[PDB]
């Protein structure tokens, strides 16, 4: 029986593979080369953020693009004015090792994780004026990644054991588990219809779950390694990948399709984070060497690169009206990019 | 035979350059303020800029081929009293590097504890301001021969200061701690696999210390026989010899990058990288 | 037992993957470019904006 | 304006009263030495850490010769450990609790230590190397019945180093045993790494007095080195 | 998508010859670097042999030193083990692990969970 099971399992994978080919006509390159190329972006360092005292894996621009949240190992979850390089909160977390942060749509709750498995949720418009643990999640097994604000009751948590959950943080209960993975997933992002996001794992495959009724609706593959940064974008039927092989991808929903990879031949280095801006000729993707990049998701030519990091950049976030980008490295430094 | 024209204008070409390459990079560097010995490096090679500059340019150019018509009373005894204040602002810059190294070699788990970069701003301008401010005593500085000199009561007191604060103390501490970290790392049992470990930090720390001292011996040791004795007055024996031995003190203040900075291959790598930098 | 239970997870997240309408990927092609053309203005990034507007300079 | 300027000047207010919490946890942060354990399944990690206590992350504080350390357990994990790895880059010593009796997990464990030495994150962190369960290994040898030669071929054409320092109650077979899965171990240590980290060796039991005072001197001379190369003195 | 299928593997008494094939496809083969893996049953899994991006850099398991030979084609996109003079002991299946990071020495690939990167294996009994 299992002969057979592997057998029919690998008729329908050829028969999605066929349906793919049947839908492939032509590639977005060849018919989108008479575009006018960007050229040279020059995007110099406005304000570098120091205040920590280690790496920072995680950061997360506000709504109102004016303060972001930044990670550390140490155990800090500054909120920073980047306005006016301002540090106007010093949250410490109760676990050293912290690698999620999230900031609230609604202003008022900051989240944080690490290797403790716990999503602690800080609140900050409070009487008493002092930050403090509103809810204490737990109920995860592996490593925490990624978590994401749906709104200021529900969360979408990432972790290490190859799910992902989505919690209820006024009950402090697990309302639906996504378990499709096979390795560990590690980056989400959120679509700006809020009702589905895509999730990527260590298994080169990334996941459109169904927030509501709770399943994959459909997956994504083409990967060599694991991947590690994910993103929508803006308009909601595409999302970009960067796995640990030096490529950046670019899976659009409807089509179940690759379009573009992004990568090079002097590139050796994996993409850590990844962040489109508000328009979409710019796809910012993180790196291992010392460096960032500003890919152009049209034409996947280099254009510009945001230079000026030691160690591992770990983290990447455009601001909601695309100002300016922030890119955090292992350097204990974020720098501001306009 | 124009022996300060053929070898002053050769060590500002050879240190001014390279000082200030090492100035604009060292004040660049991400992680100047993660570690604390590249603070002081700067330091040093800001206060290698100030020695070279106003000493070796203004003074021992001016004064001696254009000027010395200038007023004694006040700019030339204000540029005496900058001077004096960079010499020593160099040398007590170099002791908290010294003291800085041998509190990381010797006691590796305790440096950051007592070691921080807050710290390292407050020893690196209470230097420069406390120098400043014992310098200015040195208004009153002996005019060496002239028309006349007369043995003033303040002239051996501000010589003899002089010494204790540039060659005597400075030397003995830098003996001493070098002494103490030569016998740590030779006596204690290091890694098996470091044949070649305690011969170049050995060398290293002797040959920069006795550089130091062979360089500034004949200027204490010349002041201090004009100090005493009875000199000949034979103008090549006292005067010469005077040259000879105040230049040894810049030659000093210039291989100090040699001895601190180019040794070190991370900076060599950024200098190599620089370089070509603007093409 | 445990073998045979993912075997049919497997094969029925398979068939509901298969079962799903499928979209020619020109026509994805022509929506990107269509809203990737249509906010190039409204982009800070791409085109350079003035000292005045930009909060960070 | 004089809504923003007393804004500024609270804003202003908080900054300087969060630098000097920054500062007064700086005097903490660096005080304190990062140490992380890792081994096989079976390896003594709890064990030790449990018994130098009286001295899912398991942490533990103590402090000898007026400096602290802080030592990681993490057991509350998965068996892929690719990924959260690569936060342990800012730790002073990483301490390899290995089993010496069970010969089969042996491999195992010598894959386990050559992706950590050969880590294009970890390449920089000295490894201490715990050979733990020594008495059972003396156990076992005397007993004869594991036959250690079957699971390490190569094991028959060795000798005991010339250097060995054997305790005077050993026993020859048991000494040739430990010092040849020192030497296998080192094998793999010193193939790889220019000097950067370094791997010190140490025959160490779960219930042993002196477990801190080895780790006091790895610690120490791997921090010497690295300042030693920080500085021109190479 | 990444796929490893093994190929050969039979009933053969103690002694004999068999070649083990390992079929890799959806990535590029020479960069990264391979290895065998067994799963005796009853027990858990171990590391058999692997070999570089070049192929110059062998090792072995203690338990065979001499029985095995590995090998790769990066050509054709084929990893080999040469096995000879079998024994009882060796009868796990054989899965062609991969290690996840191209351009490097490290990879963790003997994890007990599903690892992504690694075939069903095939069965050979002795
Ligand atoms: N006789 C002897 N027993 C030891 C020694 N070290 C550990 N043990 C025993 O081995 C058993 C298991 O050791 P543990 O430290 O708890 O293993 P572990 O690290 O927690 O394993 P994990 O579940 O993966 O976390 C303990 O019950 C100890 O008594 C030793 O040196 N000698
Ligand atoms: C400016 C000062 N220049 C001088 O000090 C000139 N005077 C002497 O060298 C001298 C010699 C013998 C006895 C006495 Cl009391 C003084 C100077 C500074 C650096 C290097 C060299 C010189
Ligand atoms: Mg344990």
């Amino acid at each position: 029986e299992l002969d057979q099971l592997r057998q029919e399992a690998e008729q329908l994978k050829n028969q999605i593979r066929d349906a793919r080919k049947a839908c492939a006509d032509a590639t977005l390159s060849q018919i989108t080369n008479n575009i006018d190329p960007v050229g040279r972006i020059q995007m110099r360092t406005r304000r570098t953020l120091r205040g920590h005292l280690a790496k920072i894996y995680a950061m997360h621009w506000g709504t109102d693009s004016r303060l972001l949240v930044s990670a550390s190992q140490d155990g800090k979850l500054i909120i920073w004015d980047s306005y006016t390089t301002n540090k106007v909160h010093a949250i410490p977390l109760r676990s050293s090792w912290v690698m999620t942060c999230a900031y609230a749509p609604s202003g008022n709750y900051v989240a944080c994780g690490g290797l403790d498995n716990i999503c602690s949720i800080y609140n900050l418009k409070t009487r008493e004026g002092n930050v403090r643990v509103s809810r204490e999640l737990a109920g995860h097994t592996g490593y925490l990644s990624c978590c994401r604000f749906l709104d200021d009751n529900q969360i979408v948590t990432s972790s290490g054991d190859t799910t992902c959950a989505l919690w209820d943080i006024e009950t402090g209960q697990q309302t639906t588990t996504f378990t499709g993975h096979t390795g560990d997933v590690m980056s989400l992002s959120l679509a700006p219809d809020t009702r589905l996001f895509v999730s990527g794992a260590c298994d080169a495959s990334a996941k459109l779950w169904d927030v509501r009724e709770g399943m994959c609706r459909q997956t994504f593959t083409g990967h060599e390694s694991d991947i590690n940064a994910i993103c929508f974008f803006p308009n909601g039927n595409a999302f970009a990948t960067g796995s640990d092989d030096a490529t950046c991808r670019l899976f659009d929903l409807r089509a179940d399709q690759e379009l573009m990879t992004y990568s090079h031949d002097n590139i050796i280095c994996g993409i850590t984070s990844v962040s489109f801006s508000k328009s979409g000729r710019l796809l910012l993707a993180g790196y291992d060497d010392f460096n960032c990049n500003v890919w152009d998701a049209l034409k996947a030519d280099r254009a510009g690169v945001l230079a000026g990091h030691d160690n591992r950049v770990s983290c990447l976030g455009v601001t909601d009206d695309g100002m300016a980008v922030a890119t955090g490295s292992w350097d204990s430094f974020l720098k501001i990019w306009n | 035979g124009f022996v300060p024209v053929v070898y002053y204008s050769l060590l500002l070409c050879l240190g001014l350059p390279a000082n200030i390459l090492t100035v604009i990079i060292l004040s660049q560097l991400v992680a100047r303020r993660q570690k604390s010995v590249y603070n002081y490096l700067l330091a040093l090679a800001a206060a290698d800029i100030l020695v070279l500059f106003f000493i070796v340019f203004v003074d021992f150019l001016l004064e001696d081929f254009i000027l010395n018509m200038q007023m004694p009373q006040v700019p030339d005894k204000i540029i005496e009293v900058l001077e004096f204040s960079s010499i020593h602002t160099s040398i007590w810059i170099t002791v908290p590097l010294t003291i800085d190294r041998y509190i990381a070699v010797c006691h590796p788990l305790k440096y950051h504890t007592v070691s921080y970069p807050a710290r390292t701003r407050k020893v690196i301008v209470s230097v420069y301001i406390t120098c400043f401010l014992t310098s200015i005593p040195y208004y009153w500085w002996p005019n060496i021969w002239t028309e006349d000199y007369i043995s003033t009561s303040v002239h051996h007191v501000l010589i003899w200061i002089h010494c204790f604060t540039v060659y005597l103390v400075p030397c003995s501490i830098f003996f001493i701690l070098n002494s103490i970290i030569v016998y740590k790392l030779r006596r204690k049992s290091n890694f098996r696999l470091r044949g070649y470990s305690t011969g170049k930090t050995t060398a290293i720390l002797f040959t920069i210390t006795s550089i130091f001292a062979t360089l500034w011996a004949p200027r204490i040791i010349m002041i201090l026989y004009h100090l005493y004795g009875a000199p000949i007055q034979n103008r090549w024996l006292v005067h010469i010899m005077s040259d000879i031995a105040n230049m040894l003190a810049l030659l000093n203040t210039a291989i100090n990058f040699f001895l601190y900075c180019f040794i070190s291959k991370r900076f060599r790598t950024m200098a190599a990288a620089t370089l070509k930098a603007f093409f | 037992t445990a073998s045979i239970a993912q075997a049919r997870k497997l094969v029925e997240q398979l068939k509901m993957e298969a079962n799903i309408d499928r979209i020619k990927v020109s026509k994805a092609a022509a929506d990107l470019m269509a809203y990737c053309e249509a906010h190039a203005k409204e982009d800070p990034l791409l085109t350079p904006v003035p000292a005045s507007e930009n909060p960070f300079r | 304006t004089e809504d923003q300027r007393n804004e500024e000047k609270a804003q202003r207010e908080a900054n300087k009263k969060i630098e000097k919490q920054l500062q007064k946890d700086k005097q903490v942060y660096r005080a304190t030495h990062r140490l992380l354990l890792l081994g096989a399944d079976n390896s003594g990690k709890s064990t030790i850490v449990k018994q130098m206590r009286i001295l899912g992350i398991f942490e533990t504080k103590f402090q000898v010769d007026k400096v602290n350390f802080h030592m990681f357990d993490v057991g509350g994990q998965r068996d892929e450990r690719r990924k959260w790895i690569q936060c342990f880059n800012d730790v002073t010593a990483i301490i390899f609790v290995v089993d010496s009796s069970d010969y089969n997990r042996l491999q195992e464990a010598l894959n386990l230590f050559k992706s950590i030495w050969n880590n294009r994150w970890l390449r920089t962190i000295s490894v201490i190397l715990f050979l733990n369960k020594q008495d059972l290994l003396a156990e076992k040898v005397l007993a004869g019945k594991s036959k250690i030669e079957d699971y390490f071929p190569e094991f028959a054409r060795y000798t005991t180093p010339e250097d060995a320092t054997p305790e005077p109650g050993e026993d020859p077979r048991v000494t040739r045993a430990k010092y040849f899965i020192r030497d296998e171990f080192l094998r793999i240590s010193t193939a790889s790494g220019d000097g950067r980290h370094y791997c010190y060796p140490h025959f160490t039991c779960a219930v042993d007095t002196e477990n801190a005072r080895r780790i006091f001197n790895d610690c120490k001379d791997a921090i010497l080195q690295m300042n030693l190369r920080e500085y021109n003195l190479v | 998508q990444v796929q490893l299928q093994e190929s050969g593997g039979g009933l053969v008494q103690p002694g004999g010859s068999l070649r083990l094939s390992c079929a890799a496809s959806g990535f590029t083969f020479s960069n990264y670097k391979m290895n065998w893996v067994r799963q005796a049953p009853g027990k858990g899994l171990e590391w058999v042999s692997d070999i570089s991006q070049s192929g110059a850099s062998i090792s072995y398991t203690g338990s065979v030193k001499g029985r095995f030979t590995i090998s790769r084609d990066n050509a054709k996109n084929t990893l080999y083990l040469q096995m000879n003079s079998l024994k009882p002991e060796d009868t796990a299946v054989y899965y062609c692990a991969r290690c996840p990071a191209p351009f490097t020495r490290d990879c963790f690939d003997v994890t007990s969970t599903t690892y992504a990167y690694r075939g069903q294996g095939t069965q050979v009994t002795v």
